[PDB]
């Protein structure tokens, strides 16, 4: 059927030379290599934050401690204010 | 990852996260301080136990 083949023809070939061969797109007046490929091949990293995001971050966790290793002057404080609350008890 | 056919990155957040596998070992740190709280607590507790234990059959 050279309706259905020359159609069909035209329609694998006239995008062919946009995709098989790189002979960018004779219609087209834009180029269609620097859009994805390149200026969007970082177009979910335009649309995600770069370099903390994508990069991930492995990030150290900020270390917190125990009540600074002083158990005196405020344990017997501790216990003289249980005697007040115990005197409130 | 074959999900994304135009891969390009997840070898590189996959080696990332393998790299991050060691992330950070845990804080057992007190070992010290805490037996120190731990002290008074039975200090105070064995002063009380035995004050209680003389008075009730006082």
């Amino acid at each position: 059927q050279d309706l259905y083949l020359r159609e069909l023809k035209d329609t694998k070939l006239a995008p062919s030379t946009l995709q098989d061969a790189e002979g960018n797109v004779k219609p087209w007046n834009p180029p269609q290599k620097p859009n994805l490929p390149e200026l969007e091949l970082q177009g979910p990293e335009a649309l995600k934050a770069y370099t903390e995001q994508n990069v991930e971050t492995a990030h150290v966790a900020k270390e917190s401690e125990e009540g600074e290793s002083e158990p005196i002057e405020e344990d017997w404080l501790v216990l003289d204010d249980a005697e007040e609350t115990k005197e409130s008890h | 990852r074959s999900v994304l056919k135009n891969t390009s990155v997840i070898d590189k957040i996959e080696s990332y996260v393998k790299q991050y596998k060691p992330v950070k070992i845990d804080a057992s740190k007190q070992l010290q301080v805490i037996e120190s709280f731990e002290k008074h607590a039975m200090t105070n507790a064995k002063e009380t136990e035995s004050l209680v234990s003389k008075e009730l059959k006082d």
